[PDB]
């Protein structure tokens, strides 16, 4: 029951990794499509 | 009645302006002379031909896609579990919500086709498939659940079965489970 | 839609890599990715009302439902990993040196301790 605690904690770190890199990769998505196509609209609505 | 062709075609394309879902590949004109019944003298007309493809990546997008993804999640939900010697859970609920969802896009490729009931589009024989693996596949794992139960009727499996189990347990990724292993040499 | 999309695909992913606890098994995390993803068919199908069939280019609400319908199947395959790895563990076999070596030097990065009775078994 040593080897399966070993193995729940390689799981465990596993997960906060995937959690960590799933949301960081959710943020730069959503915010720099949207700030992306902000800074378009911006840019031609103030400068033409 | 006569046509009048231009350097590109027949039908002149030089002021066409494009289309976002079709794609014009070409021209053509034609001269007949119909006898119709009513006057008892020949027609001449005039047959213009065009040939115009559909742009297939809104398509393969909005619907192929993600209705395959959502096939692949299904499947890998149906055939693994936790763990090798704990009762399964059903499926069916899973089967179920996928089909829902699948429901869901056929309803919108409904809304851009026709009532075509003459052929079957290979839209139509795609969503075909994949609602066909996904009801075999919960009936699948319906089967697997049953096997599991012939465990609590005492009987125990045939040689063959033993053996043949053992010797593909190697060919599919899959090894036996130290308890298996304790009871063995027990 | 952006917004309601954004905060679905949020929710789904602290729902597939977060557990109740370190040292029981899993529940898959399927249905749970199925359903986001039924509901963010819904939105896609309420963004195809206000747009036409644009066949030539791929508009850039169109590659932000690309990529968090990716977060989510990804995601609802990183759910399955977990699973898997846990499995090794009934298998027998113990995690190889560096295995254990670096899931605990990396065990501090990220913000996850050790439990007790993982600290019992290691000093008995
Ligand atoms: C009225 O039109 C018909 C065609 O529908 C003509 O019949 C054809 O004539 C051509 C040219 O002589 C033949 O090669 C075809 O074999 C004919 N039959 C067909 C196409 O079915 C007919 O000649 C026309 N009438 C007159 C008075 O010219």
């Amino acid at each position: 029951n040593i080897v399966e605690l070993e193995w729940d904690w390689v799981a465990a770190v596993l997960e906060r990794v995937f959690l960590i890199f799933f949301t960081i990769c959710f943020l730069f998505s959503a915010i720099g499509i949207n700030l992306y196509g902000w800074y378009i609209w911006y840019t031609e609505n103030h400068f033409l | 009645y006569f046509p009048r062709t231009f350097t590109n075609g027949p039908i002149g394309l030089a002021n066409f302006l494009e289309n976002d879902a079709w794609s014009v590949l070409g021209t053509k004109v034609n001269r007949e002379e119909k006898k119709y019944t009513c006057c008892p003298v020949n027609y001449t007309l005039l047959h213009y031909d065009v040939v115009i493809q559909r742009k297939p990546l809104y398509y393969v997008l909005n619907l192929i896609a993600p209705t395959a993804v959502i096939t692949f999640i299904s499947i890998i939900g149906f055939f693994t579990s936790s763990s090798v010697h704990d009762l399964r859970q059903e499926k069916i609920t899973l089967g179920i919500t996928t089909l829902l969802s699948m429901s869901i896009m056929i309803f919108m490729v409904s809304d851009k086709m026709p009532s075509t009931s003459t052929c079957v589009p290979l839209i139509a024989l795609f969503y075909t498939l994949m609602i066909t693996i996904i009801s075999v596949g919960t009936l699948a794992a319906s089967s697997v659940i049953f096997v599991q139960k012939l465990g609590s009727i005492g009987n125990p499996p045939a040689s063959k079965t033993m053996k043949w189990t053992h010797r593909i347990a190697p060919f599919v990724l899959i090894q036996m489970p130290l308890v298996m292993k304790q009871a063995y040499a027990k």
